[PDB]
């Protein structure tokens, strides 16, 4: 009584990842065109989507796609006699190197940060040293051209997917999430590279909204977003004067040749009445999920500079803040803040910065980079919309100690992409109907299937049907072209409701027309058919083979 | 093959700081969590912190801070540990450990041999 | 702090007899516990990663199940080769050992 | 309590049009496949034509193709049957029904389950 | 467009008529696809009466 | 191939501008791109400037 | 099994494919001691020290 309908074009869709690709690469169009998906509820997991490690190889690879046609500071591996800088922090360091010409040489001068400099021999009168890891790789010297300015990127959806962002203002990152919405674009996601502080991000529509994969173990990050930002306005006092030497044919070296007036250490303000303010929402909501524990914020218990300090680009400058006055407070189970008294301050928390100019790039160790000074000073403004926090793990007396973390750039990335998860849609199915043989992209998502079956001409139109996005466009034109193979072998050709002659059989599905049509959506159908359409393409092409056949021998019957 | 060389035993009077090393050979080293485990010689295993290699990350546990120090040394793909102000209380086997997978690293497949460390007066 | 509760502490059995430890954490609301088989003087081995799951090299004569707080391993029969200290461990937290 | 009201009906002479309306209330109207049914004096029931919940299908008894038209207005709730020629042979009571047919993502109606109090049509 | 049939396939190019019908195309395709749906539906509901 | 295979074209009259086609960006390129694709496996006189 | 192009001129190599493998066992008994050298900023150069 009931017979297999084939529809094509279904808002029925599968996870999948694909290589979505950026949009500043392409112009972007006026909106993202979002489509609210009304009764639709998924599943997301922020700490296993694609997305941000596509965004993670796009930063490497735009990062070292810009270092390449740029000078490669080889001819200063050299000895540098290197003395203080009275006229430590900073050496006067001289050197002999090569000129442009290839068969003259060239004594120049130049300020080095000590952080910069590894010695040769007993440090003490000049001193022997050389840039640091130039003897385990080479140093390239970025461009004058190159952007430290990070830049919004859009990431576009190939033909065939679709990215469902998730609109609960109070989600965490995993489980399930209602009012899903569609979109075809992101939003301007800024690459911001930041350890232990969120910068330059997104703020929490609600409130202090505590994330992390796992609140049990001492390994996962624990990503704090906040609800307010905390403003931070950071440094290099010192009057810098640049000055340059060619050092090949067209290969122009910068770098600091004096400063003029006192020296100064690079610093940043971060009002007191602002963190500890920040710190006590973040106390409380920590409390919330470690109840009846004290929390507690104490500095880094070690690592490397880029992961003990707060490590920021700051107009090209890489500073390194010390934060140990700001993570530094206890929070116990009474609602009492231990450093009290920082709700009625003007005072300011100043954090010393060291600046560093040869920058072990990302963690790829044979390959470093070298900034060039910017002649003056330099201040830069930014917004704190986060924290990266390690809880350490072991025995403890009731006692949580959240202390900064950082250092890798994943982490950094699903702060912003938390909300946008991939899927592929899946517009062919089959549904049992009574017949026999003889608005949006998925705006429909949510209906149920009787209403659904109307809206078949518009998730169909939207299949649109270097080497990253070509493998895509012709892997959307695969898909496309098997599923009208599938419907052509059925006899579908032509058609978005096909009616066929293959009976329903009731182990497949035993509900009513009434329970399906009008009661059921094409998510909640597919599944539950599922573990049945090797069953049922298979008797779809061999009912059309007998088809064919019969109708050759009804055409060849005269 | 994966494996984990550690240094041979030790002796020291209390108060004084002993270095135990893990040379790590078969894999890259950059990529995977380092886990000291001490065993204590009838009293279980301690596991008192793990070591990221990568930017040299460390997570003592709350009972052994201040006198657990990691570091690593990449260039010849060693990890070292530092366990400062020895105690009676402080003589245990201290294995390096790894877990199979970067994603879950609590599986801890990869064992290096027991480093004995004996504190007496 | 997670403790975990191990028993039996000593087992008594010959060969052939089915061995039941079992391993009791204080929370849970995760499938993550690992078994250690230690023999003296070696460094442990695991056999069960994750709850359930066996690992590679370990013979089908040892299993175990379980959930949430409560998990428990097996031994479809102890050969001679089976003596050794089994011990629990969930995330950094190991617990007692049971001597077999 | 569903409520079929037909309003129409009268008298024509032969050669003459006639339209009736038929108004639904109590149930969802754009959901159920109307008909129309005559019941001549003295004689039993006869089915003339058959729309479909949509109104893109109509069927009509062979005895009246091409002379009756049937359209309904899913807006306005209304059904309407218009009638051209209209021989002596078309007197009768004219019963407006739901039911005769399904979308086919429903189940089966082949059965006319609520019917109006009837039209009056009298050809003279 | 409001020309005869002897205008149009008679007098006329392709090129003249697409320049002619132009502004109008995100009309006609609109229609062409919801009276295919018409069908489509009318279809399958004709193909369950019986 | 043998011949391009010209089709002339009767009754049709078409707007071209020389100053603005695509054909000459193309080309510029290709030039550019082949020139630069010759010179690339080739020794470069860097002992020479001296 | 003998195969060639052409067993009747002498340019074609013959290739006999065997039914049954002969065991070739090769050493070199020589107790190497193995050097290195930096020629580079991290390229290192191996060579026999004795
Ligand atoms: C977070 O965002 C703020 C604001 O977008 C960033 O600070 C801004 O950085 C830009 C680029 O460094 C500064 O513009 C520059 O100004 C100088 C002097 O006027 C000019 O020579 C450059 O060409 C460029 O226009 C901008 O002034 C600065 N804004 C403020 C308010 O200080 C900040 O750097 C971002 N933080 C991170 C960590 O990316
Ligand atoms: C860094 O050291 C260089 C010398 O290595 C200093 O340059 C000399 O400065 C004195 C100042 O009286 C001059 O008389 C010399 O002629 C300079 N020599 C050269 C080669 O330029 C330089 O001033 C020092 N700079 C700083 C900031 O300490
Ligand atoms: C690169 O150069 C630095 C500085 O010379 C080397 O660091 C020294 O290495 C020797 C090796 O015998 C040690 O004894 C010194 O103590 C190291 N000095 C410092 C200040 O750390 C470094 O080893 C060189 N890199 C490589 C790969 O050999
Ligand atoms: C530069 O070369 C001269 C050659 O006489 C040498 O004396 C001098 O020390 C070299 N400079 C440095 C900074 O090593
Ligand atoms: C977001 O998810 C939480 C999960 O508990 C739920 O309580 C809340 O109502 C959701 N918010 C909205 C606006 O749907
Ligand atoms: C995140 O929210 C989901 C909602 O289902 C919940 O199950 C999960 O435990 C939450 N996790 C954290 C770390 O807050
Ligand atoms: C769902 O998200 C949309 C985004 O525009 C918002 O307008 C709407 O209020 C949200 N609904 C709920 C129930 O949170
Ligand atoms: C930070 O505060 C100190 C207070 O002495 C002030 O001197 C300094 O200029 C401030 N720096 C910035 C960048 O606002
Ligand atoms: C920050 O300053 C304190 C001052 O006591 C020092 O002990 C600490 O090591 C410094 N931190 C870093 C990351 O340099
Ligand atoms: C640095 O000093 C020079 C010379 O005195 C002066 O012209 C310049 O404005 C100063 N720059 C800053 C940022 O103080
Ligand atoms: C920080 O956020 C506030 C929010 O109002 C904004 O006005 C300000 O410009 C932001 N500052 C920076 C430096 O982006
Ligand atoms: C969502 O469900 C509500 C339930 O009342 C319904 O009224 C609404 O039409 C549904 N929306 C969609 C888009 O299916
Ligand atoms: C080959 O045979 C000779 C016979 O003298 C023997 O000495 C040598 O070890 C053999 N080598 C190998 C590789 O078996």
């Amino acid at each position: 009584n009931l017979w297999v309908t084939v529809y094509y074009g279904v808002p029925v869709w599968k996870e999948a990842r694909t290589t979505l690709f950026c949009a500043s690469c392409v112009p972007t169009d006026p909106n993202p065109q979002e489509m609210v998906l009304g009764n639709v509820t998924e599943n997301f997991n922020m700490w296993k989507n694609d997305m941000v490690d596509q965004m993670h190889e796009d930063v490497i690879s735009l990062w070292a796609q810009s270092l390449k046609p740029c000078v490669k500071l080889t001819p200063l591996c050299v000895t540098l006699e290197c003395t203080q800088v009275n006229a430590d922090e900073m050496k006067n360091c001289s050197f002999n190197t090569t000129t442009e010409i290839r068969d003259k040489k060239q004594k120049a001068y130049a300020l080095f940060y000590r952080l910069d400099l590894v010695p040769l021999e007993r440090e003490n009168s000049a001193s022997k040293y050389i840039l640091i890891n130039c003897n385990t790789s080479a140093i390239t010297q970025a461009c004058p051209k190159v952007n430290f300015d990070p830049i919004p990127i859009h990431y576009c959806t190939p033909a065939g997917y679709a990215i469902l962002k998730c609109n609960n203002k109070t989600f965490n990152g995993t489980g399930s999430c209602n009012n899903v919405s569609t979109v075809q674009c992101t939003h301007g996601i800024k690459p911001v590279v930041s350890t232990q502080l969120l910068l330059n991000g997104s703020l929490a529509e609600e409130e202090i909204i505590i994330r992390s994969e796992n609140l049990m173990d001492n390994v996962k990050t624990i990503i704090v977003h906040l609800d307010q930002s905390v403003e931070i306005v950071c440094t290099r006092p010192n009057n810098n004067t640049v000055k340059s030497i060619r050092i090949g044919p067209g290969q122009t070296f910068y770098y600091t040749g004096d400063i003029i007036g006192n020296i100064r250490e690079a610093h940043c303000n971060i009002s007191e009445k602002k963190w500890h303010e920040m710190l006590r929402r973040v106390s409380e909501k920590l409390a919330e999920h470690f109840p009846n524990k004290t929390i507690k914020f104490t500095s880094s218990s070690g690592g490397d500079l880029e992961i003990t300090t707060h490590s920021f680009n700051c107009r090209g400058e890489f500073f390194y803040c010390n934060t140990s006055g700001l993570f530094n407070s206890t929070y116990m189970p009474n609602g009492t803040y231990m450093p009290n008294g920082t709700n009625n301050s003007n005072s300011t928390i100043i954090l010393p910065c060291r600046i560093k100019q040869i920058i072990n790039m990302w963690q790829e160790v044979g390959r470093a980079m070298y900034a060039p000074p910017i002649a003056g000073n330099i201040t830069c403004n930014s917004n704190i919309t986060g924290l990266l926090l390690v809880r350490d793990g072991g025995k403890n007396n009731n006692t949580e100690i959240f202390r900064p973390g950082g250092g890798d750039m994943r982490d950094n990335w699903r702060s912003e992409l938390y909300k946008y998860k991939v899927v592929e849609i899946k517009p062919l199915g089959v549904a049992p109907t009574r017949c026999k043989r003889r608005l949006g992209f998925l705006g429909a998502a949510g209906s149920t299937m009787g209403a659904a079956s109307i809206t078949l001409t518009v998730q169909a139109r939207q299949l649109l049907s270097g080497i990253k996005q070509l493998q895509t466009r012709v892997l959307a034109i695969e898909h496309y072209l098997k599923d009208q193979q599938l419907l052509g072998i059925w006899g579908c050709s032509g058609k978005l409701i096909c009616c066929t002659a293959v009976p329903w059989n009731s182990s497949w599905s035993n509900k009513s027309l009434t329970d399906i049509w009008d009661n059921m959506t094409w998510m909640q159908w597919d599944r539950e058919v599922s573990n049945y359409t090797g069953i049922i393409y298979r008797l779809l092409e061999d009912s059309q083979n007998q088809q064919e056949r019969n109708e050759q021998d009804l055409l060849a019957l005269d | 093959q994966v494996q984990l060389v550690q240094s041979g035993a030790e002796v020291k009077k209390p108060g004084a700081s002993v270095k135990v090393s893990c040379k790590a050979s078969g894999y890259s080293f950059t990529d995977y969590y380092i886990h000291w485990v001490r065993q204590a010689p009838g009293q279980g295993l301690e596991w008192m912190g793990w070591i990221n290699p990568r930017f040299g990350g460390v997570n003592y546990a709350q009972k052994f801070q201040g006198r657990v120090t990691m570091t690593r040394d990449t260039s010849i793909r060693t990890a070292h540990m530092e366990l400062s102000r020895l105690i009676s209380d402080d003589t245990a086997f201290y294995y390096c450990a790894r877990g199979r997978f970067a994603d879950s690293v609590w599986n801890l497949l990869f064992w290096g041999q027991g480093t004995l460390v004996t504190v007496s007066s | 702090d997670i403790q975990m509760t191990q028993s039996p502490s000593s087992l008594s059995a010959s060969v052939g007899d089915r061995v039941t430890i079992t391993c009791q954490a204080s929370q849970g609301i995760s499938n993550y516990l690992n078994w250690y088989q230690q023999k003296p003087g070696k460094a442990p081995k695991l056999l069960i990663y994750d709850a359930s799951n066996l690992e590679t090299g370990v013979p089908s004569r040892f299993s175990g199940s379980g959930s949430g707080t409560d998990f428990t391993f097996t031994i479809s029969g102890l050969q001679p080769e089976d003596i050794a200290t089994y011990y629990c461990q969930k995330y950094e937290f190991f617990g007692g050992g049971t001597k077999v | 309590e569903v409520q079929l009201v037909e309003t129409g009906g009268g008298l024509v002479q032969p050669g003459g049009s006639l339209k009736l309306s038929c108004r639904a209330s109590g149930y969802t109207f754009s959901s159920f496949a109307m008909s129309w049914v005559r019941q001549a004096p003295g004689k039993g029931l006869e089915w003339v034509s058959l729309i479909n919940d949509r109104g893109g299908l109509t069927f009509y008894v062979d005895s009246v193709k091409g002379r009756f038209t049937i359209s309904r207005d899913n807006s306005k709730n209304t059904l309407s049957l218009q009638m051209h020629s209209l021989r002596d042979g078309d007197t009768a009571v004219y019963y407006c029904a739901t039911g005769g047919m399904s979308s086919a993502l429903q189940s089966s109606k082949y059965y006319f389950d609520f019917w109006g109090q009837g039209a009056l049509v009298t050809v003279s």
